[PDB]
């Protein structure tokens, strides 16, 4: 009657847009990047050693000073680390010790945190008297939360484990929007430089561009085979590297619409648990879980280097805001923060 | 009528990503060689660092 | 040959007592459990070990050619720090199985104890303990020469047969009697747990992995008994001297260093973390 | 500097804060509580007292952390992680439907959907030394149901003896033989009563039995 | 005789 | 919001002593450190004392050093200062400030309301040359003061702190680090400098901005406010 009537329209649709994306893909992003040097051994040192979580580290953020780091770990802690001296500011406690995400305000006057307890709490730092209180708690997700991360001081975009990412008020403390085209558990966000468009990854092996003030899914990504576990921006903020359970990283354009080059070695066949860019978006640091991170160069698609100091599986990186340093937490406990060496 | 629904839903919204006009790779991901020559020199993972003006120094 | 080859027993026991053991402290300083109950009790027992067959070298210069090498303050103090890395040694076997004790026969009551502060507490008071009975072998580290000249190393007497009755309660027998009582009870509350309350077929358990509890023991007891049967010996029934029982109390001797060639083998392989810190170092 | 020497007076403020919260949490016993739907296991935690429902029901010198993944309508794979280092398994079955088929698909008689989950989680890479406890919820309940039919619908392979205490012989064992890991986890069994202490007496010293051979193999004996 | 660690 | 309201004495001989107390409310008391400052009659701040957050430090000032002990009580939040065999040089009012050092905090911000004391009968000095400035408001004013030595530290930061005591109430903390503004103060007042001189820049003056412009330093204990610039209007 009508079940196969939208299914083969269907099959209209994607294949209009199959092979119109392979209608502009002229040559191999490997063919055209032989022109340009390697980048060479990136042997990198663990400078200082943030010890003091006690369970696994599941989300780090780094400040917008580059020197102030959040970072949440399974134990219920959030903890912010003056990264220059090894010490702590602030250690915040949390609610529900089943953390899967935090982040840092680019004013710096909040941090927020989320995980199983499907709530993306906020915290006021810079209050009037010496402690830490939660502001708002942002409640109306029915899945696990599994990235929070600020607009501004007032908007805070969320995704979930009920496939749904949504846009907030913290003023007023309810969705301003919902977006919702994921089929599967989604897994990451990544908000653009600009703060106007954002990417998420989901467990369908599909990730999608939003717009945050219109609400509705720009663009759709497929070319995984398994669930995206990070998605994180390109400085440019028109391009994402998504990091899945197929142990692979693969690299997309928005404008583009598709993959461009995808980063894998057939000695790894284990997940990828966090993704980030570097300040020239020339290295990709990916913290992966045969217990080490692996910092891929995004336009060669080698292995520039190993950041090998990690007892358990790396579960979250961030490098900074100009490139000086990149914080490794792991589920060991410890953040390795990693800078080259002359 | 739940899955005509969901399925009218999701016939529009492609084409309402098939209007997006994509430019070809060699003009696209060239925006993305070309980012990192006027920031290669200004990032410190990336090319050593003066090591005095370093603030990571152990 | 009776002082050659035995001479050449001594430096296999000074390689493996300070090489076997060494890496005891290479796996629990870098790869570390370093703050865990289990792993400060067995550090100093991987520390007293260690620098233990350090002062092995000198008493085996000793009994090649009988004398004292130096004869001098520095003959005076290798036997004064062979007290101290050998009674402090055999007291952190006991905080062991103490340790054991109470993680396994009261496990709820423990970590009110058992608190990693406090056990960094109990490693820095053993070793106060052990210079409290040792200043009898501090103060008289003396110089005697009576068996065909060539001066050696030992204590001068004044209180002469109660030194070794001294160091056979605090030495073998307490070390050995708190053992054996505090792996005693493990084995009856491993059968009163698993094969009485909360129980299943799983009880094989109280009688396969308790020979793992008895070998620790018949090592105690083959490295340290007959030493301290032959001092007793030597002190109420006085014998002739013999070439023979100079190779056979000087081959005793060393059996007392194999002690601390078990103990990094004993109490670092089958642990836990140790088991597999080794296995991934 | 002389400000940065009460930054540090501070930090090291926080870390014995830390280290001291930290030491009171590896004190108390956590306890992932699993189940197929229907599985009362709202029955069990009725005795002992949108996401994690935590429970907290420390009775005898113990403190106790149930944590009642219920809601979570997402992918478990995603999220068992986060109970890698965890006590015990309370896994809960209703012995009340072993004729009782799913509305689903027509599917098997929800022992063969529960038998489904055990398995899945007996053997699950994060629980190969996490020994399950597991209930057998409606005891007095199926006694009603094995007069009416017997359990031949269910496994029509089980011998027979059509009696209340035959269906531990058939039942019971036929969960513990997916344990895989035989080695490594032991699992518990009990028959969930209404009595106040025999259900969650039992979880407080079958965990005394996790605890103790925790120990023992941290301690180097077994 | 013997005593301590030597004769 | 935040409140510390101190008590204690009045008129006390020479030979007797006195204890102070500083009741705090509002705030979380055992972050902060806290200090003394206090002020002689028709004369300047002067540092007394210190209790680092927990008790861990106690820095006293050479005049008192011995003569005078500091308490703090955190489950009561209240602070102490007992002080014994009492000189004329000990007739001032007595100030109970909070502070907290982490990294970018403002220290030195909230000051208690005061307390007389009157009886009966090496280190860093900053130099304010200036003691009198009468102007008209709408127009810029700048107050300069010295240092002995660089403030600016190898960490980055310089440590003068500026403060503004208005006729009949207590001091505020203005610019804290000689640089930044502090919480609650307009953006019209301004720090800049280098090493040893520096400069408070008001941009345009009010009403309200007349009082006694104090600098101190945070580089090394003794903490030293020099002699205040007293404007007029």
């Amino acid at each position: 009657s009508e079940l196969d009537q939208l299914r083969q329209e269907a099959e209209q649709l994607k294949n209009q847009i199959r092979d119109a994306r392979k209608a502009c893909a002229d040559a191999t992003l490997s063919q055209i990047t032989n022109n340009i040097d390697p980048v060479g051994r990136i042997q990198m040192r663990t400078r200082r050693t943030l010890r003091g979580h006690l369970a696994k580290i599941y989300a780090m953020h780094w400040g917008t000073d580059s020197r102030l780091l959040v970072s949440a770990s399974q134990d219920g802690k959030l903890i912010i680390w003056d990264s220059y001296t090894t010490n702590k500011v602030h250690a915040i406690p949390l609610r529900s010790s089943w953390v899967m995400t935090c982040a840092y305000a680019p004013s710096g006057n909040y941090v927020a945190c989320g995980g199983l307890d499907n709530i993306c709490s906020i915290y006021n730092l810079k209050t009037r008297e010496g402690n830490v209180r939660v502001s708002r708690e942002l409640a109306g997700h029915t899945g696990y939360l599994s990235c929070c991360r600020f607009l501004d001081d007032n908007q805070i975009v969320t995704s979930s484990g009920d496939t749904t990412c949504a846009l907030w008020d913290i003023e007023t403390g309810q969705q301003t929007t919902t977006f919702t085209g994921h089929t599967g558990d989604v897994m990451s966000l990544s908000l653009a430089p600009d703060t106007r468009l954002f990417v998420s990854g989901a467990c369908d092996a599909s990730a999608k561009l939003w717009d945050v003030r219109e609400g509705m899914c720009r663009q759709t990504f497929t070319g995984h085979e398994s669930d995206i576990n990070a998605i994180c921006f390109f400085p440019n903020g028109n391009a994402f590297a998504t990091g899945s359970d197929d142990a692979t990283c693969r690299l997309f354009d928005l404008r583009a619409d598709q993959e461009l080059m995808t980063y894998s070695h057939d000695n790894i066949i284990c997940g990828i648990t966090s993704v980030s860019f570097s300040k020239s978006g020339r290295l990709l640091l990916a913290g992966y879980d045969d217990f080490n991170c692996n910092v891929w160069d995004a336009l060669k698609a080698d292995r520039a280097g190993v950041l090998a100091g990690h007892d358990n599986r790396v579960s979250c990186l961030g490098v900074t805001d100009d490139g000086m340093a990149v914080a490794t937490g792991s589920w060991d406990s410890f953040l390795k923060i990693w800078n080259g060496s002359s | 009528t739940a899955s005509i629904a969901q399925a009218r839903k999701l016939v529009e919204q492609l084409k309402m990503e098939a209007n997006i006009d994509r430019i070809k790779v060699s003009k696209a991901a060239a925006d993305l060689m070309a980012y990192c020559e006027a920031h290669a020199k200004e990032d410190p993972l990336l090319t050593p660092v003066p090591a005095s003006e370093n603030p990571f120094r152990e | 040959t009776s002082n050659a080859v035995l001479t050449f027993i001594y430096f296999v026991v000074c390689i493996i007592g300070l090489c076997g053991n060494t890496l005891v402290i290479y796996v629990i300083l870098r790869y570390a459990k370093m703050k865990t109950i289990t792993n400060i009790y067995i550090l100093n027992l991987a520390i007293a070990d260690e620098l233990f067959m350090l002062g092995l070298p000198f008493l085996a210069m000793q009994v090649a050619l009988v004398h004292w090498p130096f004869g001098k303050a520095i003959c005076r103090v290798v036997m004064t720090v062979d007290g101290i890395n050998q009674f402090t040694s055999i007291f952190c076997l006991t905080v062991m199985s103490i340790d054991r004790y109470l993680a396994v026969v009261h496990p709820i009551k423990s970590a009110k104890w058992r608190r990693p502060r406090t056990a960094k507490m109990i490693t820095m008071a053993v070793w106060g303990v052990s210079l409290l009975v040792i200043l009898p072998i501090m103060i008289y580290a003396g110089l005697r020469s009576n068996q065909w000249g060539r001066s050696s190393c030992t204590i001068n007497w004044p209180w002469y047969t109660g030194f070794i009755i001294y160091t056979f309660i605090l030495g073998f027998l307490v070390p050995l009697t708190i053992i054996c009582l505090c792996y005693l009870f493990i084995i009856i509350k491993v059968k009163s747990s698993g094969i009485r309350v909360g129980s299943s077929k799983r009880k094989k358990s109280e009688k396969k992995v308790t020979r793992m509890v008895s070998i620790v023991v018949a090592v105690f007891i083959f490295c340290w008994l007959p030493f301290y049967i032959f001092n007793v010996s030597s002190v109420s029934m006085a014998i002739s001297p013999t070439p023979a029982l100079k190779g056979m109390f000087d081959f005793v001797v060393v059996l007392t260093y194999a002690n601390s060639c078990a103990n990094p083998i004993l109490y670092a392989f089958l642990s836990d973390n140790f088991k597999k810190s080794f296995q991934n170092v | 500097s002389a400000e940065d020497k009460a930054a540090v007076e501070r930090s090291k403020m926080i870390d014995r804060n830390l280290r001291e919260d930290g030491e009171k949490a590896a004190r108390e016993v956590k306890l992932l509580l699993l189940g197929a739907g229907e599985s009362g296991k709202n029955t069990i935690v009725k005795q002992m007292k949108t996401g994690i429902v935590e429970t907290h029901f420390t009775f005898k010198d113990l403190h106790f952390k149930m944590f009642d993944v219920g809601a979570q309508r997402s992918e478990r794979k995603k999220w068992i992680h986060c109970f890698e280092g965890v006590t015990a398994i309370i896994f809960c079955v209703a012995l009340s439907d072993y004729d009782l088929v799913l509305a689903e698909d027509e599917e098997m008689n929800r022992m063969h959907e529960s038998m489904k989950l055990f398995d899945s989680i007996c053997n699950n890479k994060w629980f190969t030394d996490t020994s399950i406890i597991l209930f057998l919820n409606k005891k007095d309940l199926f006694e009603e149901k094995i007069k009416k039919s017997p359990l031949t619908i269910c496994y029509p392979e089980y011998a027979g003896s059509n009696t209340y205490e035959e269906a531990a012989a058939y039942i019971q064992c036929q969960f513990e033989d997916l344990n895989k890991r035989k080695d490594t986890k032991e699992i518990y069994t009990h028959f969930t009563c209404s009595t106040d202490t025999k259900n969650v007496q039992f979880v407080f010293d079958a965990v005394t039995d996790v605890i103790i051979k925790n120990n023992l193999k941290d301690c180097g004996l077994f | 005789x013997c005593f301590x660690k030597t004769c | 919001d935040v409140q510390l309201v101190e008590s204690g004495g009045g008129l006390v001989q020479p030979g007797g002593s006195r204890k102070l107390s500083c009741s705090a409310s509002g705030f979380a008391f055992s972050s902060f450190g806290m200090h003394w400052v206090r002020q002689a009659p028709e004369k300047g701040l002067e540092w007394v004392a210190y209790i680092s957050s927990g008790s861990g430090t106690i820095y006293y000032a050479d005049t008192v050093k011995g003569r005078f002990t500091i308490s703090r009580d955190d489950p009561k939040n209240t602070l102490f200062l007992q002080m014994t065999s009492l000189r004329s040089e000990d007739t001032a009012m007595y100030y109970c400030v909070r502070s907290i050092y982490y990294y970018g905090s403002s220290p030195f911000d909230f000051w208690g309301q005061g307390t007389t004391l009157t009886v009966s009968s090496s280190d860093i000095v900053m130099t304010q040359a200036t003691s009198s400035v009468p102007v008209t408001p709408g127009e810029s004013v700048s107050i300069s003061c010295r240092s002995s030595k660089s403030l600016l530290h190898s960490n980055g930061n310089t440590y003068l702190y500026w403060f503004l005591q208005r006729p009949g109430q207590s001091p505020q903390l203005l610019i804290y680090r000689m640089s930044n503004l502090a919480s609650g103060v307009p953006d019209r007042f301004s720090g800049s400098g280098s090493g040893t001189a520096f400069t408070l820049t008001i941009s345009r003056l009010e009403a309200e901005d007349v009082g006694v412009y104090y600098c101190m330093q945070h580089l090394e204990y003794p903490l030293t406010f020099g002699a205040g610039t007293k404007l007029e209007l």
